[PDB]
C-alpha cells in the first residue's frame, strides 16, 4: 500500500547492506526465481541439475558453431556438438572439485515434504557433499545431451540483418 | 610477535605524546619508577591490525614498528571478507 | 596407416595440466 | 467515507512467503538412476578424467589424412 | 528483522556494513549514551540520528566501531561501549573487563616489552638455529 512496501532497507535492520530497492526484491522479480535454488531448496539438488545442465546446455552452439575458429561450418559434425561437448566436460568437474569444498557426509532423503520447511538456518551451507554430487551429476546429463537438440535440431534459422 | 614491533622508549608517559591506534594499546601499567611512571610497550596485542600510527607520535627512539608480524590472522587485516 | 604422431601436446600441454589444476587443488583441499 | 474503501479485499495480505505456485513438473524418477554413474558417484571422477578426457583428445587429435593446420 | 524490532541507532539503507562474514564467524558491536536528538557521521558512509534505547549499533569489525570516538568524542559524552558478539556467546569480553579509558592504573595484564635482551646492541643477529631446548618461544 505505502510509499514502497512499509518502507525498508533490507528485510529489516539497516546495518547489513543489500539496500533493498527494486532489481532486488520486487514481487515482479523475486518470484521469477524460486522453483529453482533461489529462496528455498525445492526437491534436492538432484533434478535441478539437468534443467540447469540442459538450459545452459543448448547454449554454447552458435557461440562455437557460428563463431567457431574457422567459422560457418561445412562439416556434418558442427552446427552443434563438434567439440563443445567439451566445455560441459571441462566444467563438469570444474564443479566436482568444488564439491570438495563441501564434504559433510550424510543421507536423509528429504526431497519429500514434511512440515512447511524453512530449512531454517537454510542460509550458510546445509547442503552436504552427497547433494552437490547429484547436482553436478545432473550437470553432465544436461551439459552433454543439452548439446544435441541444439545440434539435432536441423536449423530453420532467422538471419539478416543489416 | 605474533605482533612484534618495538615502539618502546623510556618515558612511556602518555600526555601530549601518543594515544592513536585501533584498540591494540591498553597500557598505563606503571613500572616502579619511570618519571610519569607508566611503561612498557603494549598490552594484549592479539586484537588489531598493523599500523605504525603506533609511533608516528610519542618516541620509540630506535625503530618504531610497521607490519612485522608475518603470522597474520584475518581479523588482523580488515579482509577476512 | 600413415601420418599420426599427435598426442604428446595434449597429454602434456593440455591433459597433464588438467591433472594438476585439478589434483593440486589439493592446496585448497584434498 | 467511500474513499475509505476498506482496502478492496485486504488480500490476507501478504499472500505469503506463502504459496503462489505449486512446484516442479512431475518429470523426475524418469531419470531415477537413469544416467547413474554420477548417480553411483560413490568414489569416481578419477575415471571420467582419464576416460572422457582421453576421448576428447585421443582421436580428437590424430586424423588419417590431415586437413592440416 | 521485525516481529522482534528492538532498534536504537537510526539509519535507513546502505551497502556499507555487515555481510556474510559476521555470521559464519565473529560479530562485533558498539553501544552508547546521548543527550537530545542529534545527527551523526557514521562508519561505512551514510549518516543519521540518536535519542536513545540502548543506543546499540552493530558493526562488521572492531576497528570500525571505535571510530565512534575518533570523532564521537568531539561531540560530548563519557560512555561509549563495544563488546564482542559471536554466533554463540562469549570469551573475549571486549570493552567489558576492568576499568576503562586506555591510560589509567588498576592492573598490568600482558605487554612486557623487552624480548630476552633489550633494545641494546642487537648487532648480535639471530642466534641459535631454532632447536627444541633453548627459551626462544616468546
Ligand atoms: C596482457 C598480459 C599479460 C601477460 C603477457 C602476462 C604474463 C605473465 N603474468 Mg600476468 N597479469 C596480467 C596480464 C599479463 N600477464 C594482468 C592484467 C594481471 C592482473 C591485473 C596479471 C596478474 C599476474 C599475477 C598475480 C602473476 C602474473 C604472472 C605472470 C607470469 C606467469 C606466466 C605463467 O606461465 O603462468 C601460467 C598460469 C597458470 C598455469 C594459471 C592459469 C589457470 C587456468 C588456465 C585454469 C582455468 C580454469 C578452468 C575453468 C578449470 C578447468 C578444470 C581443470 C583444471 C581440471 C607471466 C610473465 C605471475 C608471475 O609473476 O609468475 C612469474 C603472477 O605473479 N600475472
Ligand atoms: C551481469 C551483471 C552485473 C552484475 C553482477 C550486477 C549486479 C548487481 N546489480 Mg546490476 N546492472 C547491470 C549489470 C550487473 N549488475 C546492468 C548492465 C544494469 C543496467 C544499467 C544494471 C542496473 C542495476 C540497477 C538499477 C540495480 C542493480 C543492482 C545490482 C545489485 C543487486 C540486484 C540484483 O541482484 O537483483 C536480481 C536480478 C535479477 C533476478 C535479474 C532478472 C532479469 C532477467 C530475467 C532478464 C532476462 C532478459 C530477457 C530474456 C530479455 C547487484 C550487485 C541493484 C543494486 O544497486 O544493488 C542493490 C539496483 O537495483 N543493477
Ligand atoms: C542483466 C541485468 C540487470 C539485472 C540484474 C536486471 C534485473 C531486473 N530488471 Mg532490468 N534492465 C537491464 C539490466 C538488468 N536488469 C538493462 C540494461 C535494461 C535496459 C535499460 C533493463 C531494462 C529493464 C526494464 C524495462 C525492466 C527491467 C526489469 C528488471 C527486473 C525484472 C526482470 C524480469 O521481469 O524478468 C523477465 C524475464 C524473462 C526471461 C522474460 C522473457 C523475455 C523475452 C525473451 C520474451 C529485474 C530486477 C523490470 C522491472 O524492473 O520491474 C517491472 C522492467 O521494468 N529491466
Ligand atoms: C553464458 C551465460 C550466461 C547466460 C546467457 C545465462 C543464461 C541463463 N541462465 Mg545462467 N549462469 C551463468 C552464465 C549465464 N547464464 C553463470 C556463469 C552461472 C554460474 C555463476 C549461471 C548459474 C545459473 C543458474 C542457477 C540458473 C541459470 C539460469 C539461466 C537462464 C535464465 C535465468 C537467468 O539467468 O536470470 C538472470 C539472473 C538463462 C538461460 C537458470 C536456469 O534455469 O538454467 C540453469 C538457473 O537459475 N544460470
Ligand atoms: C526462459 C527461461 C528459462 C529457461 C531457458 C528455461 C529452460 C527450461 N526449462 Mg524452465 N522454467 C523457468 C524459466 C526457464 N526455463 C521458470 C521461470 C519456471 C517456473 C515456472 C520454469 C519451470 C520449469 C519446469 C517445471 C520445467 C522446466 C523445464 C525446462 C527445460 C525444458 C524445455 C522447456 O520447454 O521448458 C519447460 C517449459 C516452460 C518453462 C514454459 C528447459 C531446459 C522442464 C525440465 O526440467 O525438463 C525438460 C520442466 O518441465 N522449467
Ligand atoms: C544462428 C544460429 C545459431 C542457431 C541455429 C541458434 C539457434 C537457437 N538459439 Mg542461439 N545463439 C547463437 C547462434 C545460434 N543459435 C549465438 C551466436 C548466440 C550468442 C549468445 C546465441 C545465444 C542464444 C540464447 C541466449 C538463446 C539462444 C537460443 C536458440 C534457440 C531457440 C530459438 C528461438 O528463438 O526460440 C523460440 C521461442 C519461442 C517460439 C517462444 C535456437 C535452437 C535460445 C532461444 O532462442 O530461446 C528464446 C536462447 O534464448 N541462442
Ligand atoms: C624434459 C625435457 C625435454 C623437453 C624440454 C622436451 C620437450 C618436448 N618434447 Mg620431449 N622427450 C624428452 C625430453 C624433453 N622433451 C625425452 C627424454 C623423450 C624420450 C622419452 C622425449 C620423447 C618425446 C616425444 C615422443 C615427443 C616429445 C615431444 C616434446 C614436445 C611436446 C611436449 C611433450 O609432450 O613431450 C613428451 C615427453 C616425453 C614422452 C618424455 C617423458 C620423460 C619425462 C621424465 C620428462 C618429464 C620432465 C618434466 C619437465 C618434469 C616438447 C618440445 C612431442 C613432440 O614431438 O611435439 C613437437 C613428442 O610427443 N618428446
Ligand atoms: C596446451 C595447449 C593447447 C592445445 C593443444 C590447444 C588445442 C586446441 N585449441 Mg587452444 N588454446 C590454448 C592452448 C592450446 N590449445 C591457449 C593457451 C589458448 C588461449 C588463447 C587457446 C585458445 C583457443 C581458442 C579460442 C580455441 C582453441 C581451440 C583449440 C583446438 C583446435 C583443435 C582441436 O579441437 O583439437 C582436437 C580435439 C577436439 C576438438 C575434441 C574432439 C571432440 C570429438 C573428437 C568427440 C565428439 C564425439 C563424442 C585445439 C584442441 C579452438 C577450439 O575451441 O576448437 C575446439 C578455439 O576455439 N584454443
Ligand atoms: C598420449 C599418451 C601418452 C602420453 C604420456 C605421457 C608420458 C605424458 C607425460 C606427462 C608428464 C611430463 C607428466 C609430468 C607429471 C607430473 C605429475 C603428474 C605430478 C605432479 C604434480 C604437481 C603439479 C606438483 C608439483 C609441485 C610439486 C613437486 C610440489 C608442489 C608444487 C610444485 C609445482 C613444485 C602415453 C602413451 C604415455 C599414455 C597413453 C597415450
Ligand atoms: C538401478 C537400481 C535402482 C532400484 C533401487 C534399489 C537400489 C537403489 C540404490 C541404493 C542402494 C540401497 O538400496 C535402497 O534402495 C531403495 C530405493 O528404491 C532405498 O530407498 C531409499 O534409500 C535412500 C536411503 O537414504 C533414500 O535416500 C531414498 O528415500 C530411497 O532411495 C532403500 O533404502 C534400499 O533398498
Ligand atoms: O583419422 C581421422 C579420420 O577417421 C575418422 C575419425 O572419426 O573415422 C574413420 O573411421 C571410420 C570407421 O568405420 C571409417 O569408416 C572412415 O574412414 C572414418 O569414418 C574420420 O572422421 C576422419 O576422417
Ligand atoms: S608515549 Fe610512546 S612510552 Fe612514550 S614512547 Fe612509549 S607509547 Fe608511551
Ligand atoms: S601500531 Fe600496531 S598495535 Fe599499535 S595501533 Fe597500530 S596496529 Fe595496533
Amino acid at each position: 500500500k505505502p510509499t514502497y512496501q512499509v518502507i525498508q532497507p533490507l528485510n529489516g535492520d539497516p546495518f547489513i547492506g543489500g539496500l533493498e530497492t527494486p532489481v532486488t526484491s520486487s514481487p515482479l522479480i523475486a518470484w521469477y526465481l524460486s522453483n529453482l535454488p533461489a529462496y528455498r531448496t525445492a526437491v534436492n539438488p538432484l533434478l535441478r541439475g539437468v534443467e540447469v545442465g540442459l538450459a545452459h546446455g543448448f547454449l554454447l552452439v552458435g557461440p562455437f558453431v557460428k563463431a567457431g575458429p574457422l567459422r560457418n561450418t561445412e562439416y556434418a559434425g558442427a552446427a552443434g556438438s563438434l567439440a563443445a561437448a567439451g566445455l560441459v566436460v571441462i566444467l563438469s568437474m570444474c564443479l566436482t572439485m568444488y564439491g570438495i569444498a563441501s564434504f559433510k557426509e550424510g543421507e536423509p532423503s528429504i526431497a519429500p515434504a514434511l512440515t512447511l520447511t524453512g530449512r531454517k538456518k537454510q542460509p550458510d551451507q546445509l547442503q552436504s557433499a552427497d547433494g552437490w554430487a547429484k547436482f553436478t551429476g545432473g550437470f553432465f546429463f544436461g551439459g552433454v545431451s543439452g548439446v544435441t537438440w541444439a545440434c539435432f535440431l536441423m536449423y530453420v534459422l532467422d538471419l539478416p540483418y543489416y | 610477535m605474533s605482533h612484534s614491533v618495538k615502539i618502546y622508549d623510556t618515558c612511556i608517559g602518555c600526555t601530549q605524546c601518543v594515544r592513536a591506534c585501533p584498540t591494540d594499546v591498553l597500557e598505563m601499567i606503571p613500572w616502579g619508577g619511570c618519571k610519569a611512571k607508566q611503561i612498557a610497550s603494549a598490552p594484549r596485542t592479539e586484537d588489531c591490525v598493523g599500523c605504525k600510527r603506533c609511533e608516528s607520535a610519542c618516541p620509540t627512539d630506535f625503530l618504531s614498528v610497521r607490519v612485522y608480524l608475518w603470522h597474520e590472522t584475518t581479523r588482523s587485516m580488515g579482509l577476512a571478507y | 596407416m600413415i601420418n599420426l604422431p599427435s598426442l604428446f601436446v595434449p597429454l602434456v600441454g593440455l591433459l597433464f595440466p588438467a591433472v594438476a589444476m585439478a589434483s593440486l587443488f589439493l592446496h585448497v583441499e584434498k | 467515507d467511500l474513499e475509505d474503501i476498506a482496502n478492496t479485499t485486504g488480500q490476507w495480505d501478504v499472500y505469503g512467503s506463502d504459496a503462489p505456485s505449486p512446484y516442479n513438473s512431475l518429470q523426475s524418477k524418469f531419470f531415477e538412476t537413469f544416467a547413474a554413474p554420477f548417480t553411483k558417484r560413490g568414489l569416481l571422477l578419477k575415471f571420467l578424467i582419464l576416460g572422457g578426457g582421453s576421448l576428447l583428445t585421443y582421436v580428437s587429435a590424430n586424423a588419417p589424412q590431415d586437413v592440416l593446420p | 528483522e521485525l516481529d522482534p524490532n528492538t532498534p536504537s541507532p537510526i539509519f535507513a539503507g546502505s551497502t556499507g556494513g555487515l555481510l556474510r562474514k559476521a555470521q559464519v564467524e565473529e560479530f562485533y558491536v558498539i553501544t552508547w549514551e546521548s543527550p537530545k536528538e542529534q545527527i551523526f557521521e557514521m562508519p561505512t558512509g551514510g549518516a543519521a540520528i540518536m535519542r536513545e534505547g540502548p543506543n546499540l549499533l552493530k558493526l562488521a569489525r572492531k576497528e570500525q566501531c571505535l571510530a565512534l570516538g575518533t570523532r564521537l568524542r568531539s561531540k560530548y559524552k563519557i560512555k561509549y561501549q563495544f563488546y564482542r558478539v559471536f554466533p554463540s556467546g562469549e570469551v573475549q569480553y571486549l570493552h567489558p573487563k576492568d576499568g576503562v579509558y586506555p591510560e589509567k592504573v588498576n592492573p598490568g595484564r600482558q605487554g612486557v616489552g623487552l624480548n630476552m635482551r633489550s633494545i641494546g646492541k642487537n648487532v648480535s643477529p639471530i642466534e641459535v638455529k631454532f632447536t627444541g631446548k633453548q627459551p626462544y618461544d616468546l
